[PDB]
RNA sequence: CCGCCGGGCAGCUUCCGGGAAACCAAAGUCUUUGGGUUCCGGGGGGAGUAUGGUUGCAAAGCUGAAACUUAAAGGAAUUGACGGAAGGGCACCACCAGGAGUGGAGCCUGCGGCUUAAUUUGACCAACACGGGAAACCUCACCCGGCCCGGACACGGACAGGAUUGACAGAUUGAUAGCUCUUUCUCGAUUCCGUGGGUGGUGGUGCAUGGCCGUUCUUAGUUGGUGGAGCGAUUUGUCUGGUUAAUUCCGAUAACGAACGAGACUCUGGCAUGCUAACUAGUUACGCGACCCCGGUCGGCGUAACUUCUUAGAGGGACAAGUGGCGUUCAGCCACCCGAGAUUGAGCAAUAACAGGUCUGUGAUGCCCUUAGAUGUCCGGGGCUGCACGCGCGCUACACUGACUGGCUCAGCGUGUGCCUACCCUACGCCGGCAGGCGCGGGUAACCCGUUGAACCCCAUUCGUGAUGGGGAUCGGGGAUUGCAAUUAUUCCCCAUGAACGAGGAAUUCCCAGUAAGUGCGGGUCAUAAGCUUGCGUUGAUUAAGUCCCUGCCCUUUGUACACA
């Protein structure tokens, strides 16, 4: 929130800018959005259908 | 930023000399007498001089004063 | 940057297999992009503002000021449009009043004054506008009598290339949005009209969806 | 009963079409203008007025001007605002059941008024114990007097053949200001005398401004993109209904996908005999020591374990999870078990705005002010406190549910030796009745004040319904403390004096669980210092789990001749 001078009068400037969010931290904020719910999505895997062991050694 | 009561003098120095010509006299010849009288000083035993102002006495650098 | 098109014409006409949007105007397909028309047309396409209108509603504290311009653009040969767009702020305004006015170039029948020598000069016959209450007709004329109009339709007539023409207006003609897009009407059914030599029945051609459908099928799905 | 035909009042539906739109199968087939024919309008008023004619018994009717005046009058539709219009809901800045009151009295403080040299000034739900505004001096702007220049710089004078810096006398003055008059000394190019040109102001203008706050507005409200409707302003999304504290969701759906606000969050309150640990916190044991008739007490001494108490970090814990009902069986609501909790309290808080407040917060500031005889600044004194009156915020009360006098026994917020800054919190020991004074000490703080031995409360005395031992205003005298200085008593103490006030008229403020209220203690102000304010504990209820009747708020619909609403 900063001041310019005019010859006509003064002013006033507010610049707020909302940061992306990061894990590093350098750019941004380290912590997301309080209601930023990241689902991870799950790998596929196949289910098996018959019963295999896995000997070895 | 713009101003009522405005500037006259200051207290000033000092433009009429050889103010030394009615401390010392002198005739043609080695004859070396002084107008004025001279201080008994402790930080300045001879050199300074004493005061002609307004009325009375008075030395004006240790500001040592003499009357009636 | 680069022009990645969503819809399925947009997608034929810059993959260039369109030669030129009077065969998307003799299908009548809507146009819903506005890459096409600087895409055949932005050499030359020429714009307009012919006002910048502060309409305004008024709210619960105080008076909700929106700007409302008017673009007329439209090349010098055979095509004008007609935007018009409200926004909060005049520069947002006139950009959109110029993409909706792209969209709503309509093509522009011009034709002769008695004897047929030459390149075609006006209306070929005469056409009328109404919207709101105002009503614009456009009379053909001898050649090299330029439009007679007020300078709104004087200036979309001149810039649809109708470089002479007669022009009478009725109605409420002070209101410069209704006056404009009247004139833009009487332009744009220029070609609606149904002139004698037009009755040659129709050889129909192939439609640009069907005659393109496996490059369609290719090239996105 | 099922059709058809003609014409009749109508209706529903519709992208025939038209219109400024409401709308209309005609108000359609109108610039692509012509089926036939009557009547009639030419901006709003003057005005259906005057005058003439004519009709009537009369009231009046038909015909019917002009002078003059005026920049709009008007139609349809949108958005707001408003409604003593309707339908839903919401809040103790609203009400009901109430509780404490206020308004009544004294007094403290702010305000208007009056007065005055001045009693400066800002503001009149959202001003009025507010400007952190408790002013002796300063602050201080106001008033009365007197110093200084804190005229930078540039140009030209006159100019180390010195423009007079500072100056004790003595007059003057208030002042030991040399401010100025009567010895012109010391100082030694700093500077003035004109000229421009800066600089400073708690001067004006918050109706030129920023910033900050307050408020509309503590409720749930707001906005783009593309798509639909309309010529358009606009509307749709942002909704019939249910549900929620909530534009909160289920869900409907010409809207789909999104953003802000609500929520989420952060701090605090509560729960951990499980973790981490503690000579700046403790507990328990043990050993000494003291006391009382093996035991009991000890904040007496020292240390072997541990962290329950204390400190504070990570975690954990509660989610309408479980059960029984209600509801589209969804969103969710009610009850109950388990349980430290089944709504602790705050902070932040949108779009659009008010000509709300602040130029007296600023070296944030545009413009204007006045051209030594200061609205700069400094000093001395006064005033900001003045009192026939009116108001607001409050403290003390009107006593026995009490006062007085003893005695007993309990907290938590915090704060503490300063950059200038020179003034700190204080235990302990002497003197004095108190206010305080004098010594040595601890403390930059879980160390010392400090186990913070606080009040109300509790117990035991005296009082006895009397303006009384209630009340403590006013006022005389004396003593202390801070200060350069107290008079207009700064503050504290001691004695004496003892007013109104017998529960407050109309009116009105705040509040619902550790809440109202009583009660004291910290911080800010501060050299002195709380009747304020911000925090904190302590004792701790009556009533209510609701409603739109009053005061207002939100949403929908409708009406408008309102739009500085
Ligand atoms: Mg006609
Ligand atoms: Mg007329
Ligand atoms: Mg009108
Ligand atoms: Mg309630
Ligand atoms: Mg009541
Ligand atoms: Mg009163
Ligand atoms: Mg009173
Ligand atoms: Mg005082
Ligand atoms: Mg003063
Ligand atoms: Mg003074
Ligand atoms: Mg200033
Ligand atoms: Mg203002
Ligand atoms: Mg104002
Ligand atoms: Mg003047
Ligand atoms: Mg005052
Ligand atoms: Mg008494
Ligand atoms: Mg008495
Ligand atoms: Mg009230
Ligand atoms: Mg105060
Ligand atoms: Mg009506
Ligand atoms: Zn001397």
């Amino acid at each position: 929130v900063r001041h310019v001078l005019l010859r006509q009068g003064v002013l006033g400037i507010k610049v707020k800018i909302m940061l992306p969010w990061d894990p590093s931290g350098k750019i941004g904020p380290k912590k997301p959005l309080p209601d930023h719910v990241s689902i991870v999505e799950p790998k596929d895997e196949i289910l098996p259908t018959t019963p295999i062991s896995e000997q070895k050694g | 930023k713009s101003y009522t009561t405005p500037k006259k003098n200051k207290h000033k120095r000092k433009k009429v000399k050889l103010a030394v010509l009615k401390y010392y006299k002198v005739d043609e010849n080695g004859k070396i007498s002084r107008l004025r009288r001279e201080c008994p000083s402790d930080e300045c035993g001879a050199g300074v001089f004493m005061a002609s102002h307004f009325d009375r006495h008075y030395c004006g650098k240790c500001c040592l004063t003499y009357c009636f | 940057k680069e022009w990645l098109p969503v819809t399925k014409l947009g997608r034929l006409v810059k993959d260039m297999k369109i030669k030129s949007l009077e065969e998307i105007y003799l299908f009548s397909l809507p146009i819903k992009e506005s890459e096409i028309i600087d895409f055949f047309l932005g050499a030359s396409l020429k714009d307009e503002v012919l006002k910048i209108m502060p309409v305004q509603k008024q709210t619960r504290a105080g008076q909700r000021t929106r700007f409302k311009a008017f673009v007329a653009i439209g090349d010098y040969n055979g095509h004008v449009g007609l935007g018009v767009k409200c926004s909060k702020e005049v520069a947002t305004a006139i950009r959109g009043a110029i993409i909706l006015a792209k969209l709503s170039i309509v093509p522009v029948r011009r034709g002769y004054w008695g004897n047929k020598i030459g390149k075609p000069h006006t209306v070929p016959c005469k056409v009328t506008g109404r919207c709101g209450s105002v009503l614009v007709r456009l009379i053909p004329a001898p050649r090299g009598t330029g439009i007679v109009s007020a300078p709104v339709p004087k200036k979309l007539l001149m810039m649809a290339g109708i470089d002479d023409c007669y022009t009478s207006a009725r109605g409420c003609t002070a209101t410069l949005g209704n006056f404009a897009k009247a004139t833009f009407d009487a332009i744009s059914k220029t070609y609606s009209y149904l002139t004698p030599d037009l009755w040659k029945e129709t050889v129909f051609t192939k439609s640009p969806y069907q005659e393109f459908t496996d490059h369609l099928v290719k090239t996105h799905t």
